[PDB]
């Protein structure tokens, strides 16, 4: 169970979710498992969509269990050229089938949020 | 297609501000006082 | 009247524009009208058989669009990096 | 009395139409925390927008057989499954107005001296109005409550009314009926929720749930449709990590119109309906939905502090 | 009959309006294109107007 924590779409105080997932997806498909949105505002037909690939809409910011993600591509080291060294693409990324016992915390899509003026 | 560009930019809630994705509205109202 | 098979003809046409307009309106088009019955919506995500499949076909539209149609790439990758060449062969 | 920006009035009982610069307005009554009417500014063109609560007319005497926010709180008593004993039948003292502005303003109404101390703040942004409850307590033992805001949305037809945006939750299909749940209705918001038209979901007490009904509701089968959609009574709200229901959102195919109803430190949701026993409380339609904290009890400690807010946002300028 | 499907399928999540303009208008010549090589040009240069 790779305990994950999403901050959602900045609100408030926090806009906390809670899931519980066991590894070895993507993060695409895990966080489509708990039902939260990941596309912003991205509809479903063909708007920037349809898993691993070229358009980069989504930019999950990983701020706690940032240490059981698998490594960076370089297709993330092209399309996150604005990036600070934090977040990445999330649709080319893995987390580790056998760590099961992880704790990660994650902040849904950036740019449309102000925040790190908390903690 | 060409209905759904007209679709796309003309109906909607402006998903700029539709205070799901973004918080540029009103946040700094004082809720609940002291 | 107007020639039947003209009027048939024209039936057709427009059939396959109202279908394109349905299609445009269910996957794009708002909800809060009357014009998104919104029921087969309500169904056509419960028992979605081939989801497994249909996003692949997704993953692949898309990113045949994005990257222009490939034929784009073939011009740069061949004439523009072909010239290129040659001028250098030519001043050596 | 004292106001800035409004005026504290009477009709049958004390009010106040709290108001800002933009148009929106809401009615709100000093005997209680029943708010009556709450008018923002929807549409553009037509001076002003106009899509209220549904507030019945006056009965006996001064009438209230209204509904529409009215704060519904209570004591788990520890004597039974009497969540039903009282709303602490007592007076209500208005304190610290402020506004900030004249597009903001907040009353704060405050209630002692039977129970715990309990203090209500009602506020009105430029776009959402919002109820937010403080039950500061202590004494003998840590006593409880249930802290309901039921909100008695108004929609259109009642044939073209659904919600969408909940689509996973556990659902709990099991009703605490009567009041939808949370009894002491606001003096009146309905009575015996039950259906008996054709076969309707959930033995009453299940959590059948695990929702996936896809992106509407489509709640017409009513005047029963009513179920908390919370994570379940500790079924998986026990251990860690029990993974947080959601938050909401309103359609109306038949005006295009919508009422997000977000809720902070509650539990659940009461999506409930009528559509039944519907024409002896109108013509349109409407429904009774809102955040609270009941699944469970909620003691709360000699001591500590309790805390819930609803927020009707529309974003539909 | 091929810039036209080729300019059609092109138009597709092109997010851009005054690109999917420009591939919308390119699959609509595709149209003239076919029409001149029929010899029915009366109605290719109405579909023009
Ligand atoms: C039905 C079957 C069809 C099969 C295919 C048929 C194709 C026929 C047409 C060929 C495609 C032409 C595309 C032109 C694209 C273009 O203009 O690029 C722009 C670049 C700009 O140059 C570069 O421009 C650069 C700027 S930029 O990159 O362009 O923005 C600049 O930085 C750089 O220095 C500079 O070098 O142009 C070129 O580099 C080369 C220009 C093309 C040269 C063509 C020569 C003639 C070919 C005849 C072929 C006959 C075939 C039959 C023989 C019997
Ligand atoms: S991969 Fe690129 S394209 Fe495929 S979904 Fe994630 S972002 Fe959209």
């Amino acid at each position: 169970f790779a305990f994950v924590s999403p901050r959602l779409l900045p609100d408030g105080t926090p806009d906390v979710h809670y899931r519980t997932a066991c590894g070895g997806q993507k993060l695409r498909d895990i966080m489509l498992d708990a039902y939260i949105d990941l596309y912003g505002p991205y509809d479903k037909l063909l708007l920037n969509c349809s898993g691993g690939g070229e358009c980069g809409t989504c930019i999950v910011e990983v701020v706690e269990g940032g240490e059981m993600l698998s490594p960076k591509n370089e297709v993330e080291k092209e399309k996150l050229k604005r990036k600070p060294k934090s977040w990445r693409l999330a649709c080319q990324a893995t987390v580790g089938n056998p760590d099961s016992t992880g704790q990660m915390v994650i902040q849904q899509l950036p740019e449309w949020k102000v925040h790190k003026w908390d903690k | 297609y060409m209905f759904r560009i007209y679709l796309l930019t003309f109906g909607g809630y402006l998903r700029v501000h539709f205070q799901n994705y973004s918080s540029t509205k009103e946040s700094s109202l004082y809720s609940i006082s002291l | 009247v107007n020639s039947y098979e003209f009027i048939t003809n024209a039936i057709s046409s427009v059939t396959l524009a109202i279908f394109g307009l349905f299609i445009a309106y269910i996957f794009y088009g708002s909800a809060y009208s009357f014009f998104q019955n919104l029921d087969l919506i309500n169904s056509f995500v419960k028992r979605n058989p081939k989801k497994e499949f249909l996003d692949q076909v997704k993953k692949n539209i898309y990113s045949w669009s994005y990257n222009r149609g490939y034929i784009d790439i073939f011009y740069t990758r061949v004439f523009t990096l072909g010239i290129r060449g040659l001028t250098e062969l030519t001043e050596f | 009395r004292k106001g800035l920006r409004f005026g504290t009035d009477a009709t049958g009982a004390p009010t106040a139409e709290l108001s800002v610069r933009n148009g929106s307005s809401l009615q709100l009554r000093l005997n209680d925390g029943l708010v009556t009417s709450y008018r923002p500014k929807v549409s553009w063109e037509g001076g002003d927008g106009c899509r209220e609560l549904l507030h019945t007319v006056v009965g006996a005497g001064a009438g209230a057989v209204r509904g529409g926010v009215g704060l519904v709180l209570n004591e788990a008593a520890s004597s039974s499954s009497s969540s039903s004993p009282l709303l602490g039948a007592s007076e209500w003292s208005v304190a610290d107005v402020d506004s900030d502005s004249y597009d903001a303003v907040q009353v704060e109404l405050g209630c002692v001296a039977s129970k715990l101390e309990v203090s209500y703040v009602v506020t009105l942004y430029p776009l959402s109005m919002a109820t937010a409850v403080i039950v500061k307590n202590n004494g003998a033992r840590p006593v409880e409550l249930t802290a309901a805001v039921l909100s008695h949305i108004k929609f259109d037809k009642r044939r073209g009314t659904a919600v969408e945006g909940l689509r996973g939750c556990p659902y709990c299909s099991h009703p605490p009926p009567a009041s939808g749940f949370a009894l002491l209705t606001p003096a009146e918001a309905m009575k015996r929720e039950e259906s008996g038209w054709f076969g309707g979901g959930g033995g009453e007490e299940p959590r059948q749930g695990a929702w996936t009904v896809e992106e509407n509701l489509y709640t017409i089968l009513k005047k029963k449709v009513s179920r908390v959609y919370a994570a379940p009574p500790e079924e998986r709200k026990k251990r860690i990590y029990n993974t947080a229901p959601s938050k909401f959102t309103t359609i109306d195919q038949s005006s295009g119109l919508g009422f997000r109803l977000v809720r902070m430190g509650f539990e659940d949701m009461y999506l409930g309906s009528p559509g039944g026993m519907y024409d002896k409380f109108g013509n349109d339609y409407f429904l009774c939905t809102g955040p609270a904290s009941i699944l469970v009890p909620v003691v709360v400690g000699p001591g500590e502090e309790w805390r819930g807010a609803q927020v009707i946002e529309h974003d539909n300028l | 009959t091929i810039t036209l499907f080729l300019g059609a399928t092109l138009a597709l999540a092109q997010r851009d309006i005054k690109r999917s303009l420009a591939y919308s208008t390119m699959s609509q010549l595709g149209y003239m294109m076919l029409a001149l090589g029929i010899g029915s040009y009366q109605a290719a240069l109405f579909h023009l107007i």
